């Protein structure tokens, strides 16, 4: 149960969604970009916290923040 | 020397180690020395 | 060819390494100015 | 404070033993700090118990070596970091589930302790090993030359 | 301080002279330590009295601070010499030794160069020129 | 063909069917240990587990303990070690049973757990186990204590010295 | 069919790419945006597998780089013989190799460092070398410094050949991939032509140079009456007063070999098997017989594999036939596939080969260290106590680094060259498929030994402090005898089956004491409780080193944390702070931690060696036969508490390096402090992270932006992996220099 | 001496309380303190 907030500085480069190993992010239509897209995080209980989405965001001081919060059984990735 | 004559070991190699695998393109006359020298030095 | 070589000789570390080799006055200067040279001694 | 108290102790250990000229002539280079303070004054601390007996410094000789272990185990929490231990605990969790006669099972999943916690667990051992080692040194190196 | 006396009159230091081999090192330097303020242990020392040593606590300091600034000035002036050339990205990995030498000869008279850097308001960058953090 | 199969035929399970866990001899030995024997009340599971452990736990203290030098005192130090290890062990499984069985045990003791390596999943079953483990490890400790403090009297009767 | 196929001038020879460094990586060859580019240019300079993609061009870089490496070793070998030629007391040491200390590498008179030129005996001032070069040149037959000098010349011209051969095989005639992939032909020439002919060549030297020269040097002829080595062959009559049972003529003296009348050779090819009691080394006649036995047995070994004449073995389907219709029943568990697809592993990837070749060169180097103390091969080696310790210690450390490097490339193979299709259900895949049972049982045995080796030292440390020495694991308390090792010590001394060896090999095993110059060359090394406990420390530390390194190989591909750990690479810092934190999950980070465990393990091995010789083996013999050891039986009673290690080994035996100022051992005092600085300095990089350091550069870049002196190569704090590499490189450097200084100051202060 | 004694008053009191607070009471205490940290909030 992390918190992946997306800010208005996205450019719809789509790179944050590809890096996510757990499919938390996905693109929705938007208008504040030439791409007309913005990241959204509908599945954040699945967020593992790897911040691999933040490494891919190219906007300077990146538009997507993982906010490591209450860690549960699927946000810590336990197979046992 | 006189006796010794480890050509019997090589003869027991050429007539036996010519049934290897490829057996084509003689190492039994090389092997017959390895067996031959070991035995003659192993019984002196 | 002797145009790319001379640029390599002055690149980054060879200038630095040679500088430290060229900074060897502390070996000549302290060999014949009676090596012991403490602060109140030299003029 | 391992320089403040080392300097306080050696300066007074030279005055107390009358050998003031030992601190003045050998505290100006770092071997004197290492030969005339640490190596010299450890001698009766480490002989608190030898093969031939045991004396009133046997506890200081033991906490001195206790603090060396508490210091060294800090390096484990400070050098090796979390994800090494999670892949090793994940393996031990496999072994426990698959083995017979082991009837216990964790109420809460065993995980390698977190990043900011190991920095605190390793800082506690470094501190406890810093204080038990020097506390045992300072007590035994002063209360053995003297009363 | 008056505990320090010259090694001329110091019983603990003539003893240093007595049991001294030569070989290159303990005669030619050790005569020159006779002019130093010498403790009650036969060891030359650096004291700060008055005008007695006011020139000797300025020869090392003037020689160092000049050549430390000389290294700093030539190194600094070579950096702006290549920032203006718009080639400073690779001008730094591959030292332009004719330019660097010409920046060293500017750094011989660096103490008078820094004054007219300062008096022109050009040495120090203004505060909102400088990349900073959120603060 | 291969002797190492997927564990009960499911390749996705995190185990292997190996000669050590899935052999006709190895299954027959483990599944008839008192922990797993079919047909035992949990009291008889713990009673038989307890006595096997109380018996051998008095050993390592009566010959390499601190009291080994004498004879009558060595046996006391070995018995009480088995008393203390078992009491603290049976304290462990009373508080294990309290803290795991609290409505829906998180783990291998859930209702839908289907785990064969630990079949005691009830808290009616873990309480007779605690009594068996305790009373067993106490009787085993005493029996190994009585056989050891009477060793000279027992060495004679297994040597025919008593005619 | 084995063939020589090469290319013609594949790579031009120009300095085009010298002036553009980082050309090998496209990311490096676009500009130095930050200082991270500088460090990436060195961490990637030799990873040829990322410069290109084709194995043909990679393998040409490997083969050409070896030549430039062999050039470097030949430069270093030349430097050893040149220093032995004109900067050594080797002439003096040949005359009296007991009272003269070996010394090359004199020191220039500047900075007051002439004090390091200590007295060596014979009026020569220098530094007492402990490399054993002198004990090896005497066994090679060197007598004067002209032979040493011309060998140094013969090595510089030999290094020039290596440099030319490397340029030639990359820029003129580079072999194709077919020439590299016939490893089956390479084994034939390396087994027969290199190791077989090499030891056949050497036993030629031993018989004709070393055996005669060391025969006369044992009778005291004092370097006048020594003939030069060629005068033993030009004058064949000169070797009939020595070894008279042979004939020694060009043709007339060699025919006993061909007519198999080898009894005439029994006087110079002996099988004595002991220590030559006048020099303390092995009998050179016994050594010459060894190399001849080795040569015959390696030339034979080089005919095992099948090159293009049909006859021989094929490794390809010797491997492929280790399936399981055909195994022993108890080890028939390794798959119906078995070893198929594994000849393509060890042929199509160099990291697979480098991992094995390092783990065996590392294990060889440690085996060599154990064999060159227990049976010293060189004259006057065993009595030079500073050389025995510094040769054992050098080769244990060298052997331990190589072993860790064998586990590095076992992990680089996994995340770069591991191929699932050629490795389906085979012997490699079945290991990854149960890698939790391998690590669970390794992590248990690592923990079983941890309590039963170290925690017994804390038992002893506590009973001796309580004053209960009768309930500690002593020889006097609760004895732990090495029953199975004292048994082997009995087996190896009653067999003198093997009856012909009348002299016991390795006096270490038992029987007799050899004293050469009064000093003991070798004694029996008895094993008691202190040797039970120290051997389980060794077992424990080796296992955890294996546990760290094997974990990094098995879990290099994936884990339960990160199932795609192979896509992240071999060398990545982490995968973020999620899953609680995945710091150091890479396979590189298990090499980095295994380096620490190698350091822990080997520094305990060399401490076990150093104390057990000083207490039980080394020493001096008086005029009665009793041996007074250097520390005097100290190991048996006080090495069982690790307070005894700290006071009777570390505090006691550091007296020579602590009190070393104003003496000739002064430099070991500085190295001993220098090693302490570097160890403490390493902990800056190990305990901290680069977020603190990067944020500190920003405050320092500001101070340069203010004075308009900022660089355009933007200062970046070191990478996470770089900062961990710096930490382990300094911890191991500092912690070894302090041990190197402590060993040699202690043993050059004695002899 | 070869025993632990006490010249101080009530010297029998360390004889029983050093075993009590150090190896007899803590395992009950660590059990009570365990039951408190692992109770359902139902
Ligand atoms: C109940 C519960 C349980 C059980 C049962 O049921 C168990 C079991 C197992 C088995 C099967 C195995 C083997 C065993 C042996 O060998 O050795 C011993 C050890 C021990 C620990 C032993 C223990 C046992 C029991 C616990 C006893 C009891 C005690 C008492 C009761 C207490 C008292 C109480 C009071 C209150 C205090 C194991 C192991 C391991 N662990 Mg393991 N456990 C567990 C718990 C735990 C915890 C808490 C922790 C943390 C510390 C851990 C940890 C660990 C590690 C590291 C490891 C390893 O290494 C190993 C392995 O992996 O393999 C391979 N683990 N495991
Ligand atoms: C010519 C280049 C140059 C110049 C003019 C400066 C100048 C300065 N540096 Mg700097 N520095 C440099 C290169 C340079 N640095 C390099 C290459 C490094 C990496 C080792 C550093 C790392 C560094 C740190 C960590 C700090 C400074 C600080 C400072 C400031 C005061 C302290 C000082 O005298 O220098 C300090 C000098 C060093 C630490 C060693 C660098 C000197 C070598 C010899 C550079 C010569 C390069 C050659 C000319 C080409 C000062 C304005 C301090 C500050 O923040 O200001 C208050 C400070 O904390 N520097
Ligand atoms: C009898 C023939 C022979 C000999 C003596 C060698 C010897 C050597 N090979 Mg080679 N090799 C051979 C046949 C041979 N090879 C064949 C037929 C193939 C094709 C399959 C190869 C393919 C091969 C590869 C890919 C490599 C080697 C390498 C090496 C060197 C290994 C370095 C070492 O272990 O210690 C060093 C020992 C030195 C003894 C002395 C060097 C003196 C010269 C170089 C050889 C002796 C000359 C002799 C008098 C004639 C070594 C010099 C490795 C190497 O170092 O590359 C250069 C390596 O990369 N070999
Ligand atoms: C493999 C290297 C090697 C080389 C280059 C030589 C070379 C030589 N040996 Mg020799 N030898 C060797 C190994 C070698 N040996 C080994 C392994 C043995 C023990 C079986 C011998 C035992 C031997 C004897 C007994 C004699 C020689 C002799 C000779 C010299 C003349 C014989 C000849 O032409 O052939 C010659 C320079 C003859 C000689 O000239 O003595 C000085 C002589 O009689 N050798
Ligand atoms: C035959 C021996 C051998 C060979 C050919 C290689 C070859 C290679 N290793 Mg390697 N390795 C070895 C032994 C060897 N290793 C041993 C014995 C160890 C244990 C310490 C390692 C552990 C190791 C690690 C952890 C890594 C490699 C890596 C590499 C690759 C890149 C090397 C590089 O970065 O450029 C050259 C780098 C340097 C020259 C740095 C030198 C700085 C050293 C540490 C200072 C030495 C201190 C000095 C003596 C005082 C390369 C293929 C890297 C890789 O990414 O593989 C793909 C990598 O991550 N190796
Ligand atoms: C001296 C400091 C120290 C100690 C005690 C340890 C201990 C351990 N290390 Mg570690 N390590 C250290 C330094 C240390 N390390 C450093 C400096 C590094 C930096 C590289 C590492 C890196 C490292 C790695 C990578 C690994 C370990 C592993 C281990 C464990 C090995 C298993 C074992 O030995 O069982 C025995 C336990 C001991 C020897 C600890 C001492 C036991 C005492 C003597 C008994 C205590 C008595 C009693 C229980 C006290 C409790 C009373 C109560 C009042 C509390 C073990 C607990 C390995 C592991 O996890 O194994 C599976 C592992 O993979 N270490
Ligand atoms: C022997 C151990 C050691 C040494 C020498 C240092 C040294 C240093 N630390 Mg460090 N530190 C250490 C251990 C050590 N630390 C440990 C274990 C930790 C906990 C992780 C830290 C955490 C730490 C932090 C958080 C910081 C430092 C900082 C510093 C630097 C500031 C002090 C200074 O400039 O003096 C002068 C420089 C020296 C004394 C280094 C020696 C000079 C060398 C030998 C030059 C010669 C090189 C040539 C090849 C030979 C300095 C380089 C601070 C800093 O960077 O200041 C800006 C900083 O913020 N340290
Ligand atoms: C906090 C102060 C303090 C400390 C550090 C100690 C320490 C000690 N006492 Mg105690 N004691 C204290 C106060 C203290 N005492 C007071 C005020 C009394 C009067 C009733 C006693 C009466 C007493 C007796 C009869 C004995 C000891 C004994 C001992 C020794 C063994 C431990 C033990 O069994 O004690 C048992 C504990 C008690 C009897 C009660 C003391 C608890 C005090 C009143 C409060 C402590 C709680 C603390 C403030 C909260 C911190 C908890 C946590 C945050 C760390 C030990 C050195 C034994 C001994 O003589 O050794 C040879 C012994 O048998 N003490
Ligand atoms: C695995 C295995 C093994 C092992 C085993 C073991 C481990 C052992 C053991 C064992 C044991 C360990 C046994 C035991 C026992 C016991 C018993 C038999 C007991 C008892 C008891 C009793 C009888 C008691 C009683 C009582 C009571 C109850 C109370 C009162 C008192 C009295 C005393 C009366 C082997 C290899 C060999 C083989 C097989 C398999
Ligand atoms: C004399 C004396 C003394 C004292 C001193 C003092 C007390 C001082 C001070 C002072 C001060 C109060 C200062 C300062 C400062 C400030 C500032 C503000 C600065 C600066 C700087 C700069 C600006 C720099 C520049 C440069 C140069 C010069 C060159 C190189 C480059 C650079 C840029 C770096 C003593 C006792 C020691 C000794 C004896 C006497
Ligand atoms: C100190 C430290 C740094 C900072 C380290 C730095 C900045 C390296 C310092 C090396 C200096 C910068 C060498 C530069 C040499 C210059 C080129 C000067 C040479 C010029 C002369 C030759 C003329 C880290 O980045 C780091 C990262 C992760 C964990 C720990 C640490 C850590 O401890
Ligand atoms: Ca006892």
């Amino acid at each position: 149960s992390h918190t992946v907030k997306i800010y208005d500085t996205c450019i719809g480069c789509t790179q944050c969604v590809r890096a996510c190993p757990t499919d938390v992010l996905e693109m929705v239509p938007w208008d504040g970009c030439r791409a007309g897209q913005i990241a959204s995080s509908p599945r954040t209980e699945d967020c593992v916290g790897c911040k691999r989405c933040e490494t891919a965001c190219p906007t300077d001081f990146l538009s997507i923040r993982v906010y490591l919060g209450a860690e549960t059984t699927r946000s810590m990735g336990l197979a046992y | 020397x006189x006796x010794x004559x480890x050509x019997x070991x090589x003869x027991x190699x050429x007539x036996x180690x010519x049934x290897x695998x490829x057996x084509x393109x003689v190492a039994a006359m090389a092997f017959g020395h390895v067996i031959g020298v070991a035995i003659v030095l192993g019984l002196t | 060819e002797a145009r790319y070589l001379f640029r390599y000789l002055s690149s980054a570390p060879v200038v630095a390494t040679l500088a430290l080799i060229i900074i060897s006055v502390i070996l000549i200067v302290l060999n014949y100015l009676f090596p012991g040279l403490q602060y109140g001694t030299f003029f | 404070l391992g320089w403040v108290t080392f300097y306080w102790h050696w300066k007074h250990l030279s005055i107390w033993q009358g050998n003031v000229a030992q601190f003045n002539e050998s505290s100006t280079y770092l071997m004197g700090w290492f030969r005339d303070y640490l190596w010299a004054n450890s001698a009766q601390l480490i002989n608190g118990y030898n093969p031939y007996g045991t004396n009133n410094l046997a506890v200081w000789a033991w906490m001195f070596l206790f603090g060396h272990l508490a210091w060294a185990v800090s390096f484990m929490f400070l050098i090796t970091w979390r994800g090494y231990w999670q892949e090793l605990i994940e393996t031990l969790a496999w072994a426990h589930e698959q083995t017979p006669l082991s009837f216990g099972y964790w109420r809460d999943k065993p995980v390698a302790l977190s990043i900011v916690q190991a920095r605190l667990v390793g800082l506690t051992h470094f501190t406890v090993g810093y204080i038990a080692t020097y506390g045992a040194f300072l007590i035994a190196s002063t209360a053995s030359k003297f009363g | 301080n008056t505990t320090l006396v010259p090694c001329y009159k110091s019983p603990a230091f003539v003893e240093r002279m007595k049991n001294a081999p030569d070989s290159y090192y303990t005669t030619k330097p050790l005569k020159a330590y006779s002019q130093l303020l010498c403790g009650e242990d036969g060891l030359p020392r650096i004291a700060l009295d008055r005008l007695s040593l006011a020139v000797d606590v300025a020869i090392p300091i003037a020689i160092f601070l000049y050549t430390a600034g000389f290294i700093g000035w030539s190194g600094r002036s070579y950096l702006q010499a290549i920032k203006k050339q718009d080639k400073a990205e690779e001008k730094e990995v591959f030292i332009d030794v004719p330019l660097f030498i010409s920046c060293m000869v500017m750094a011989l008279f660096w103490p008078m160069a820094v004054i007219k850097e300062l008096l022109a308001g050009e040495l120090v960058a203004k505060d909102e020129e400088i990349p900073i953090s959120v603060r | 063909n291969d002797i190492i199969k997927p564990f009960k035929g499911d390749p996705c399970l995190g185990n292997l069917s190996t000669p050590i866990n899935d052999s006709p001899l190895a299954k027959a030995f483990i599944n008839n240990l008192p922990a797993y024997r079919k047909g035992l009340t949990p009291f008889m599971r713990g009673l038989e587990i307890g006595m096997a452990h109380g018996y051998f736990l008095v050993g390592p203290e009566v010959v390499i303990g601190p009291l080994r030098e004498s004879a009558h005192g060595a046996n006391l130090s070995g018995l009480i070690t088995a008393i203390y290890i078992a009491v603290s062990a049976c304290l462990g499984i009373s508080i294990f049973a309290i803290t795991t069985f609290q409505g829906n045990p998180k783990g291998s003791y859930s209702s839908y757990s289907k785990d064969s390596l630990r079949p005691l999943r009830t808290r009616e079953e873990w309480s007779q186990l605690n009594g068996g483990i305790f009373l067993g490890a106490m009787g085993g400790a005493i029996f190994a204590y009585l056989l050891l403090e009477n060793f000279d009297a027992l060495d004679a009767i297994l040597r025919g010295a008593v005619n | 069919e084995v063939r020589v196929v090469v290319d013609n001038d594949p790579v031009p020879t120009s300095f085009q790419k010298w002036s553009q460094p980082g050309h090998f990586d496209r990311t490096l060859a676009k500009g130095a945006k930050t200082t991270t580019w500088i460090w990436n240019l060195h961490a990637n300079a030799h990873d040829f597998d990322t410069h290109t993609s084709d194995l043909e061009d990679i393998s040409r870089k490997i083969f050409a780089a070896h030549f430039g490496h062999l050039a470097v070793v030949f430069i270093w070998l030349s430097g050893m013989y040149f220093h032995g030629a004109r900067f050594s007391n080797f002439e003096a040491w040949m005359a009296n190799p007991t009272g003269i200390k070996p010394s090359a590498q004199v020191v220039w008179p500047i900075f007051g460092q002439e004090i390091l030129n200590g007295d060596m005996g014979g009026g020569f001032h220098g530094i007492q070398i402990t490399s054993g070069l002198f004990q090896m040149w005497r066994a090679a037959g060197f007598t004067n410094t002209f032979q040493l000098y011309c060998t140094a010349i013969g090595g510089l011209v030999m290094a020039a050949l290596m440099l030319f051969a490397g340029w030639f095989h990359y820029h003129k005639r580079a072999p194709k991939l077919e020439w590299f992939q016939n490893t089956q032909s390479m084994l034939n020439h390396h087994l027969a032509g290199l190791l077989g002919l090499g030891s056949l060549g050497w036993t030629g030297h031993l018989i004709h140079v070393s055996l005669p020269t060391n025969k006369l040097l044992d009778t005291g002829v004092a370097l006048k009456d020594i003939p030069l080595p060629h005068e033993f062959i030009l004058n064949p009559s000169l070797m009939n007063k020595l070894y008279p049972h042979a004939d020694w003529g060009f043709v007339k003296g060699v025919v006993p070999f061909f007519t198999l009348q080898w009894g005439h050779f029994t006087d110079f090819l002996t099988f004595k098997g002991g220590l030559n009691p006048v020099t303390g080394g092995l009998w050179l006649t016994d050594v010459a017989h060894h190399h001849l036995a080795i040569a015959v047995m390696f030339i034979i070994a080089g005919h095992m594999y099948r090159t293009n004449w049909g006859i021989g073995h094929s490794i390809k389907e010797m491997l492929d036939d280790a399936r399981t219709p055909n195994m022993l029943p108890f080890l028939s568990f390794i798959g119906p596939v078995g070893h198929k697809g594994l000849f393509e592993v060890l042929t199509t990837s160099w990291h697979a080969q480098l991992s094995i070749n390092l783990a065996m060169l590392g294990s060889l180097s440690i085996i060599i260290a154990h064999h060159m103390y227990a049976m010293p091969p060189y004259p006057y080696l065993a009595t030079d106590y500073g050389t025995v310790v510094s040769l054992f210690t050098h080769h244990v450390w060298i052997g331990g680094f190589l072993i860790v490097g064998g586990a590095a490339h076992a992990a680089i193979y996994m995340v770069r060259d591991y191929d699932p299709e050629q490795n389906f259900n085979n012997v490699l895949d079945r290991v990854l498929r149960h890698r939790d049972a391998i690590i669970s049982h390794l992590a248990w045995v690592c923990q079983f030994l941890g309590f039963h080796s170290f925690a017994m030292y804390c038992h002893n440390d506590t009973m001796r402090a309580f004053g209960r020495p009768q309930d500690m694991f002593s020889d006097t308390g609760i004895q732990l005898q090495p029953v199975f090792a004292q048994w082997l010590q009995h087996i190896h001394t009653m067999t003198i089956a093997a009856p012909n060896l009348h002299d016991p090999v390795s006096y270490a095993f038992g029987g007799g004491v050899v004293a050469v110059g009064g000093k003991v060359a070798m004694m029996p090394i008895t094993l008691g409780t202190a040797d039970f406990l120290i051997h389980h420390i060794h077992a424990f530390t080796i296992h955890v080193t294996v546990l760290v390194l094997l974990k990094g190989v098995l879990f290099a591909r994936s884990s339960r944390l990160i199932p795609d750990k192979a896509n992240l690479g071999f060398r990545f810092p982490c995968d973020g702070p999620g899953r609680g934190g995945t710091c150091q999950v890479s396979a590189w980070d298990h090499v980095f931690l295994g380096l620490f465990w190698m350091y822990n393990s080997l520094s305990m091995v060399i401490f076990h060696f150093f104390w057990k010789m000083q207490s039980d083996v080394w020493g001096t013999v008086g005029a009665d036969g009793v041996v007074t050891h250097i520390t005097g039986g100290n190991f048996a009673t006080s090495s069982i508490t690790n307070n005894g290690w700290l006071r009777d080994f570390l505090w006691a035996q550091s007296t020579q390096v602590i009190t070393s100022y104003n003496t000739s051992l002064s430099a070991y005092g500085l190295m001993f402090l220098g090693g302490h600085f570097i160890f403490g300095f390493s902990l800056m990089f190990l305990f901290s992270g680069r977020g603190y350091w990067q944020e500190l550069i920003e405050s320092i870049v500001w101070a340069h932006n203010k004075l308009k002196v900022a660089p355009a190569i933007q200062p970046r704090a070191l990478s996470i992996i770089h900062g961990r590499a710096v930490g382990v490189a300094h911890y191991l450097l500092g912690g070894i220099v302090t041990t190197w200084a402590f060993f040699l100051a202690r043993m050059t202060a004695f002899g | 001496m070869t025993q632990l004694t006490g010249d101080y008053a009530a010297s029998w009191l360390p004889w029983i309380m050093i075993p009590l607070v150090f190896y007899i009471l803590p395992f009950p205490v660590f059990a009570i303190l365990f039951l408190w940290i692992q109770k359902e909030a139902s």
